[PDB]
């Protein structure tokens, strides 16, 4: 789960090399289903995704 | 030793002490309003694209 009440089941332990690496070099840790969103409306998981990557890449802690 | 009755009386004056003058403020107090959040001076690119 997260802390948005957004619950997965997990399916699938995907091999490092297949997933998408980004152009910083990182290959995610969970993929995310987008269709999970519309018809649950948390759009405090998209701004906690960008807080604790803005967050992780400062040495912050956001409020 | 009699204790004869008298007459109606007229009015009863009611002696209580005087409301509470000079406690509330003329203007009010509130709690301040808490600040929104700043961006934090010194904020630089710490991520070098590698190669």
């Amino acid at each position: 789960a997260s802390r948005h009440g957004q619950k997965g089941i997990l399916s699938r332990l995907w091999p490092a090399e297949d997933m998408p690496f980004t152009e910083s070099g990182m290959v995610p840790d969970i993929l995310f289903n987008p269709h999970g969103f519309p018809s649950r409306m948390t759009i405090g998981m998209l701004i906690e995704s960008m807080a604790g990557k803005s967050a992780a890449l400062h040495g912050l802690c956001h409020d | 030793g009699g204790l004869t009755c008298a007459s109606a009386p007229q009015g009863t004056l009611r002696i209580l002490e005087g409301p509470q003058q000079s406690l509330s403020g003329s203007p009010l107090q509130p709690i301040p309003a808490s600040p929104p959040p700043q961006i934090p001076p010194g904020l630089r690119p710490r991520f070098c694209a590698f190669g």
